[PDB]
């Protein structure tokens, strides 16, 4: 039941394609239809879903799928980096990063309040 | 065809002045690799080099042609050029990307 | 002297440390006793936990429980007993080795100086196994220091052979001075007047040494300055000091652009090839771009063919038959199940151990997993009349496509997924790769191979299968025609079939459930009717009936 | 498309013996030589002038 | 059948391939843990 | 925010830096 | 399973459609000389 429109859908291909290649009558009357095939078969010698694409068409039919191979990792990129595991590890890390500057500034604003307060002695 | 018929190239053919350093002329080229006219002397050739680059390296490769224009050229002659011969239809802007070099 | 550092400063620096020590299996020449950058060696290889030498030399005057050491191959106790106050200083307790020094004197430095740099210098004259470069390499690391770094230094690049010398900045006393003027020195001693000014006055006052030397260690800094090219720096700013040791490691070494590649396909990192060994002026001979490109293949390294990719290799002009032979039997790399499969393939048809697995039988591979009455193009006439008469008329018009089927076959599912992204007809390539590892699948799980192995290729399928999938999805929402003619054209590359067949070989349900292909079923199924509501009454009234024919909605031409 | 026309000058560029050749697919690689004069071109414009 | 009687150095590198394994999976563990979301935002949060 | 913070405590850095060079510069005029 | 499996089929390097060959073992003893059996 979880697979049932997936199986019917590809049983729907299945005939589908078999009775595109079947002849027109019906068996009982099918003598008559390969008749008309033998015939049209003597014809053209002693005397359906597969499109068959010119060059330039063919051109365009592989640029547009190069567009939708780039679209689609593209796609996938900016779901990644949308994701909240990702989105919680950059700011984890930028966070790392923050502790370490701001404790490097708070040395630095250290080192310049001794100055500042040396050079009111000076003054 | 007609790109090398339509616009020009510039040569350097000159007294070769030494300036600072005498292998170096006005032009800033090699001595023996000569071959405005003001102090170089130019004369006004037939354009020679135009086509398409093949750029390999750095990531993807890409396409981009090229047509080398003498600078006192008229712009009419490149605007057709460039609807014509290149393909390329007219923008709806021209962002310019002038600053420091 | 023990001095501090920054915590994450120390804590990237260990695991550079160690990760460039796994990865060289080097030994580590740190002084041994505990007391400065030695502690923060102690603290590297405890991060580590985990052969890896760790060769200290120490003297042994200074070090703490001398009657201790005393015995002839007798494993004594050695406790991590440190006074506070007492002038001896016990060793570092996880050094893997260690050497002592013995002048004769007690708690006096100096003892173990001559001998290290005569001993390192006899590593390096000795000749390697490999030789790509000049014999053992040997790198510098320095952190803080006093005037004997400088000196050290200079002893250092001025040797023959010419070790270069990484320095950490960040850490003050003369490192932190070197990293300071090699930003500002150009040409060595292309040095502005107040810069050095400034630096000599902090030589002077900063670190306090005295202002009439201050010339001297100054123009010996410039002796180091003009061999500026084996200093590197190190600013941090992910990206430890193993990017450093290693950038030192095949700097020094006199060794050829092909070799360095070799050296960085060894070690699987891709990041120093990319800062240095692809640099301008860097004269590639001829084929050795292709020959590190095949290398790379056969051992699996996808991020070294995407930077070789992006260098140039031209993969049109690389891909001929003997080369993608070479890249079927080659066996540097993961396992397969291709022997298996070719043995199944001939005995079939009709297996010395030896055997060169042919591109024909590659091909016939390729017919008995893929089914039906697919026909490969390696068994078709003119590419068997190509072999034989041979074994740009070698060469492959879309090399991305038998690289695709190589992957695929040898189970590199990444090599696989890269080579998807780069070339043409990729949804015939996804559909076809779905397949071929579905089929290698049940080829696995019938004959009762490893689970792990059959589990992990039907996996490879359901992935492709996905691709293909949402390669689909994409073309729909752009374009819904084009995707009508994407998904019913011939392909010749792929024995004439569209990617429909292809999805249908493969049992792709999900493929064929999508709004595209059931347009297309929809639309190939009325025919030239456009019989819309409540069809197939119509369609009986119209055999029953056939004046009801001429009362139906016909489509336009 | 995006048109990216750059309008650089022909005696500074990198390799102008590269640049020779009429109506040819001439080689270009990104050999930037740190010391010299010449700028190599930018890689990916679509499309180029040299003055 | 299924019972093999290794040696003395098999048994010994068969008992540092158990240490090794042993260290692996407590830094597995633990790395897990460090990258756990819970653990994540506590430390983001102090 | 936190991409804002980044920026904003970098630009925040430099200038500290440059404000500690003109205080050490002016403690060298005094 | 890969030890259980290496040791149920014993010496017997029987690959695929196993079973059926061990039936036919049994039943045609001249039918194990076209075995494909192990190394030592």
């Amino acid at each position: 039941k979880s697979i049932s429109n997936q199986v019917w859908k590809f049983q729907r291909y299945q005939l589908i394609m078999t009775f595109h290649e079947r002849p027109v009558l019906p068996p009982p009357l099918i003598i008559f239809s390969h008749m008309t095939m033998i015939f049209q078969h003597l014809c053209c010698r002693w005397r359906g879903l597969k499109l068959f694409i010119t060059d330039d068409e063919l051109k365009k039919v592989h640029d547009f799928e190069e567009q939708c191979i780039e679209e689609y990792f593209r796609e996938k990129d900016d779901r990644f980096n949308s994701s909240n595991d990702e989105r919680i590890r950059v700011t984890s890390e930028r966070v790392e990063n923050m502790s370490m500057r701001l404790e490097e500034v708070n040395e630095r604003e250290h080192s310049m309040k001794a100055s500042l307060q040396t050079v009111d002695i000076r003054l | 065809s007609w790109i090398e018929r339509a616009f020009y190239k510039r040569e350097c053919v000159h007294i070769i002045p030494s300036t600072k350093d005498p292998h170096r002329c006005c032009c800033g080229r090699l001595i023996g690799q000569h071959v405005w006219s003001i102090s170089k002397h130019t004369q006004l050739s037939p354009t020679d080099a135009f086509g398409t680059i093949e750029f390999q390296g750095g990531g993807h490769s890409n396409k981009a042609m090229y047509v080398r224009v003498s600078f006192d050229t008229k712009p009419d002659l490149l605007l057709h050029l460039m609807t014509k011969e290149w393909q390329l239809e007219l923008p709806k802007l021209l962002i310019s990307v002038h600053g420091g070099l | 002297q023990n001095f501090e550092l920054q915590p994450k400063l120390k804590q990237v620096f260990g695991k550079g440390l160690i990760k460039a020590a796994m990865t060289t299996g080097a030994w580590i020449f740190t002084g041994g006793v505990n007391t400065g950058v030695i502690r923060h060696v102690g603290d590297a290889l405890k991060d580590h936990a985990s052969k890896i030498c760790t060769i200290g030399i120490a003297p042994w005057g200074i070090v703490e429980n001398q009657e201790d050491l005393i015995g002839r191959d007798v494993v004594r106790p050695y406790q991590t007993m440190s006074n506070p106050m007492s002038k001896l200083t016990v060793l570092n307790s996880m050094h893997s080795h260690f050497i002592l020094a013995d002048n004769g004197t007690t708690g006096k430095y100096g003892a173990e100086v001559k001998l290290r740099r005569q001993l390192e210098k006899h590593i390096s004259l000795q000749k390697i196994n490999t030789r790509i470069g000049q014999g053992v390499p040997v790198v510098a690391l320095i952190v803080e220091g006093g005037p004997n770094v400088i000196s050290i230094v200079l002893e250092y690049l001025r040797d023959t052979p010419p070790v270069p010398v990484v320095v950490c900045d960040g850490s003050g006393r003369a490192s932190d001075i070197l990293a300071f003027g090699h930003k500002y020195s150009e040409e060595g001693g292309l040095i502005n007047e107040s810069l050095r000014d400034q630096l000599l006055v902090t030589i002077q006052k900063t670190f306090t040494y005295t202002r009439t030397q201050a010339q001297h260690l100054f123009i010996i800094l410039m002796e180091c300055m003009k061999k500026k090219e084996l200093i590197t720096v190190f600013r941090m700013g992910h990206q430890d000091i193993d990017l450093a040791i290693l950038t030192a490691l095949l700097k020094g070494a006199n060794a050829s652009a092909p070799d360095q590649l070799s050296l960085a396909l060894a070690w699987n990192r891709v990041d120093i090839a990319r800062s240095q060994i692809f640099i301008y002026g860097q004269q590639w001979p001829v084929g050795s771009l292709e020959q590190a490109m095949l290398d790379a293949l056969v051992l699996d390294r996808v991020d070294f063919v995407k930077l070789l990719i992006e260098n140039g290799v031209s993969m049109h002009r690389f891909l001929t038959i003997s080369r993608l032979e070479e890249l079927y039997n080659t066996r540097h790399g993961p396992s397969n199940t291709l022997y298996h499969l070719v043995r199944d393939v001939k005995k079939r048809e009709y297996l010395p151990p030896d055997y060169r697995i042919s591109l024909i039988d590659i091909g016939l591979v390729i017919e008995y997993l893929m089914g039906g009455a697919y026909r490969c193009n390696y068994t078709r006439k003119r590419f068997r009349t190509l072999y034989h008469n041979l074994f740009e008329i070698n060469h492959f018009p879309f090399p991305f496509h038998e690289l695709m089927v190589w992957a695929v076959l040898m189970k590199r599912q990444k090599m696989a997924l890269f080579f998807w992204q780069h070339g043409e007809e990729a949804m015939a390539k996804a559909l076809v790769a779905c397949k071929l590892c579905k089929a290698m699948a049940h080829e696995a799980s019938e004959n009762d191979m490893v689970d792990d192995i059959s589990q992990e290729l039907n996996h490879n399928s359901r992935d492709f299968g996905q691709l293909a999938v949402e390669l689909l999805d994409q073309s729909y929402k752009q374009d819904e025609q084009l995707a009508m003619k994407l998904l019913t054209y011939e392909l010749k590359n792929w024995s004439n079939a569209t990617c429909l067949q292809l999805a249908v070989a493969a049992k792709h349900r999900d493929f064929i459930a999508h709004t595209c292909s059931q347009m297309l079923l929809t639309d190939m199924w009325m025919g030239r009717l456009r019989m819309r509501k409540n069809s197939g009454l119509k369609v009986i009234l119209g055999i029953l009936l056939p004046p009801s024919i001429l009362s139906l909605e016909f489509k336009n031409k």
